[PDB]
RNA sequence: GAAAUUGUUGAAAGGGAAGGGCAUUUGAUCAGACA
RNA sequence: GGAAUACUGCCAGCUGGGACUGAGGACUGCGACGUAAGUCAAGGAUGCUGGCAUAAUGGUUAUAUGCCGCCCGUCUUGAAA
RNA sequence: AAGCUCGUAUCAGUUUUAUGAAUGUAAGAAUGAAGAGCUUUUAGUGGGCCAUUUUUGGUAAGC
């Protein structure tokens, strides 16, 4: 049930040691799944192929 | 009133499968949001995908090429009914594709009691050459020098009382 | 003692947001932009039709 | 000569109401020659007077008046709402009510 | 004295339910204790009840139309209390004061400039 | 006694200095928004010129307006509406979009109309219906010192810094959003458009995601 | 010397109920301010 | 090829008409304009003008009119009855 | 209702992530709230009818 908590606290112990041993912006908190960032997707080989209920 | 939309989707790019096949189709709707929703609804039926598995890459308004030339359209329609779904081919004479599908949706509701959620527009095509126009009610208007009157016209009153006894001449 | 709305009553609009004077002066909402000639490619046009 | 009219004749139709609750504070007035909401926009703010006739001579007249202003257009036919100083008697549903030409924006 | 315009909220009297039907039921207000009363459950078209929303404006509470608080007065020594407060309070000569003493109080109140709400009380000629 | 005009004049000098800081910040935010939207436009044009497709960056901010009454609501969504501070009908709040918040929106879809706000709507919402939670006590904004006194802890020092933290969903979004008392909107000026409000927006109703027409909707409600 | 209940006089209303609430016309009647 | 325009969105663009509201009561604050003094639409209405000064306000009251409005109390029951 | 603590990190008919054979835990995830715990004691209360969704049985049909 709490199998992840002890492991992530051990990861918090690894990231606290890494925090002290570096000029740090810490971020040990888990952030939820963000909205998707912008990307330019190219259609050079992979052509935008049409479909329809032909059927 | 309608609007035609090119809507594309390519089931979200993950590991080991980069750049999928980009599934493109033309969607008649009233606005962009409805077009998007209709596209996902069609994708779930054409193959086994979901709304969360993909992404709308491009939504674009397809304006009509020559909105001044009267065309002879033939629309392949299928729709869910009181019984099982079935194909239908109706021929429509109109100026634009948006206006022709508009007249179809109102006619489908009028003669078959099918709302917007039932109708699957398959293919709207121009019939280029006449005498290949199949339906007789459309071929009715393709005769040489068609001169027909509009007998018995109503005169729209602005008041309640008239002083003439109206003349429905034309 | 009473809530003066901005948007209307330009005086309280200038009480908050001191830039409102500069925004109105340069117009900055009706601001024109320079045009380019980046024509869409053959692929985009053919797949649109 | 015959015409001395400096106002537009109109009819007090009803009170502002639902099916079951009438609001006596707001009276609906049909102005003659007005058929749209757009035409009645000229008539907002103008002083209406219901001129009735009472047998007892109060202050040197057997003629009595109730004042009020046209407030806002009501519906799609040019019938306009009206608020009077003292409300209209409810017996006056279908009575002639005088829409004056002041205050003018002309 | 400068006062706001007086808004009463409820000019009418809060009469008891069925006080106009029966003669044995007084017009004096009582709350309908019964659970199946349509007055208690405040139905459409039933009599309005006293509730704290009808409370008069604090700046214009207890004031007569003239913007004066009425103050009952029996004699000169009690009238002499409102020497300083002439535009706040106005005198009210008590109902039981004789016609002999009312003329004393009225003359004295004219001298100090304290307003009497009820002259013409026992002032027949 | 002294101090009658001396401390007053020094206070006026401090007021002028603080105001000037706000001015150059506002100019910086104005230029930021303008160049941002120009970048979206030009990247779209360049994508078409390359024969490519430009996806936009997914929206990170929604405005949620309650559409339904307090009654005949299941508890599963009724708790959610209290958590989004949508206590009465037509009450509106800003929501940061995550995986955690999007499913909260999916539970309450028949009861709210939400979408993605523009800068113009947020500017008009905060300028007109702007109210702060100062210990409690729904305080009207009206003065920049009122914003700075509470949110100077988190950088924010004026009304437009607060709007900036709302739209450009920042490091201190939670504090600016929770500071803002839930907006109390009127019923829409032009009407709802639809005959029946309780169908999904896609099928001729009001509720659910409308994505962009929330700007048309909320500006009439404002 | 109350009310129930009744007579007379004056006003008013009344086409298979009445009394009650909101609002006003009409008739009746009344309060100040101008001390 | 070179334009216009629709639709959509923004303006801390301008300019009219209409309605309801004026709460507070020496001064403090935040501002705007001004070369400064001073002014202001900036911490909630003032300025000007007219009729009446009593039944003209308004109230109480009898009635008319539009709309609403089961007969209270008890006792049952999940309710009405 | 009364007293004594902390007015707080005391939590929530909610979502997420992870652990699991629409329910179970944990969180240095989200969002929401300043009404939290502990004694002492003091009123009233101890029926149900209707409908929606799961699910097991049923039949001319209801159920």
């Amino acid at each position: 049930c709490r199998q992840e908590f002890l492991e992530r606290v051990k990861a918090n112990a690894a990231k606290r040691a890494e925090a002290k041993a570096q000029g740090v912006a810490v971020q040990l908190k888990r952030q939820p799944a963000q909205p998707r960032e912008s990307r330019i997707v190219s259609t050079e080989g992979n052509v935008p192929q049409t479909l329809a209920p032909v059927p | 009133h309608f609007k035609e939309y090119q809507v594309i989707g390519r089931r979200l790019p993950t590991e080991s499968v980069p750049e999928p096949k980009l599934f493109r189709m033309r969607i008649f709707a009233s606005n962009e949001v409805i077009a998007k929703s209709r596209y996902w609804y069609f994708l779930q039926k054409l193959h086994k995908v979901k709304k969360a598995s993909g992404e709308i890459v491009s939504i674009n308004q397809i304006n009509e090429a020559h909105p001044t030339k009267v065309k002879n359209f033939g629309v392949w329609v299928r729709y869910d009914s009181r019984s099982g779904t079935h194909n239908m081919y109706k021929e429509i004479r109109d100026v634009s594709r948006v206006a022709a599908v508009e007249t179809l949706y109102q006619d489908m509701a009028a003669r078959h009691r099918a709302r917007f959620r039932s109708i699957h527009i398959l293919k709207v095509a121009e019939i280029e050459k006449t005498a290949d126009v199949k339906r007789q009610y459309v071929k009715q208007f393709l005769t040489k020098d068609l001169k027909f009157p509009l007998p018995h016209r109503v005169q729209k009153s602005t008041k309640t009382f008239s002083y003439k006894r109206p003349s429905t001449f034309y | 003692v009473l809530k003066k709305n901005p948007l209307k009553n330009k005086q309280v609009l200038l009480r908050l947001n001191p830039y409102a004077k500069v925004f109105a002066a340069e117009k900055l909402g009706s601001k024109k932009a320079e045009k380019t000639g980046t024509k869409p490619a053959a692929v985009f046009t053919e797949t649109l039709k | 000569a015959e015409s001395h009219r400096l106002y537009v004749k109109g009819k007090h139709l009803s009170y502002q109401r639902s099916k079951r609750v009438n609001n006596p504070n707001v009276s609906l007035i049909k102005i003659e020659g007005v058929a749209t909401p757009q035409d009645a926009q000229f008539y907002l703010g103008k002083r209406i007077a219901y001129v009735y006739r009472a047998s007892k001579e109060v202050r040197g007249s057997k003629i009595r008046v109730m004042w009020g202003k046209v407030t806002r257009t009501h519906g799609n036919s040019g019938v306009v709402r009206a608020t009077f100083r003292n409300n209209l008697p409810a017996k006056t549903f279908g009575a002639s009510v005088r829409i004056f030409l002041y205050p003018s924006n002309i | 004295l400068p006062h706001p315009k007086i808004v009463k909220k409820h000019t009418k009297k809060f009469k008891r339910h069925h006080s106009d039907r029966y003669h044995r039921v007084a017009e004096n207000w009582r709350k309908q204790k019964g659970i199946d009363s349509v007055v208690r459950r405040r139905f459409r078209g039933n009599i309005s009840q006293p509730k704290i929303g009808y409370g008069s404006n604090k700046k214009t509470k207890f004031l007569s139309p003239s913007g004066h608080k009425t103050f009952l007065v029996a004699n000169v020594k009690d009238l002499e209390t409102l020497t300083m407060h002439t535009k706040t309070y106005a005198a009210e000569i008590a109902h039981n004061i004789s016609a002999k003493n009312r003329v004393v109080i009225l003359a004295r109140a004219k001298a100090l400039g304290i307003k009497v709400t009820n002259p013409k009380g026992r002032l027949a000629l | 006694a002294e101090q009658v005009a001396a401390e007053r004049a020094a206070r006026k000098a401090a007021n002028k200095e603080k105001r000037a800081i706000i001015l150059e910040r506002n100019a910086a935010y104005q230029k930021e928004y303008e160049t941002a939207e120009r970048n979206i436009i030009q990247a779209k044009r360049d994508a078409k010129a390359a024969g490519s497709y430009y996806v936009e960056a997914q929206h990170k901010l929604v405005f949620v307006v309650r559409i339904k009454g307090i009654n005949k609501i299941p508890p599963k969504p009724r708790k959610v509406l209290q958590l989004l501070r949508l206590t009465r009908i037509n009450s509106g709040t800003f929501v940061k979009v995550t995986k955690a918040t999007l499913e909260l929106l999916k539970l309450i879809e028949p009861y709210v109309a939400y979408g993605y706000p523009s800068y113009s709507t947020i500017r008009q919402l905060v300028y007109k219906r702007g109210f702060g939670k100062i210990n409690k006590q729904r305080v009207p904004l009206s003065d920049n010192a009122i914003i700075e006194a509470n949110l100077g802890k988190y950088g924010i020092l004026s009304i437009d810094d607060l709007i900036h933290e709302i739209i450009t969903v920042g490091p201190h979004f939670k504090q600016a959003n929770n500071f803002l008392w839930p907006f109390k909107l009127s019923n829409p000026s032009g009407g709802w458009g639809v005959p029946r409000k309780f169908k999904h927006f896609i099928q001729g109703g009001s509720f659910g995601n409308r994505e962009e027409f929330i700007n048309k909707l909320v500006k009439s409600m404002n």
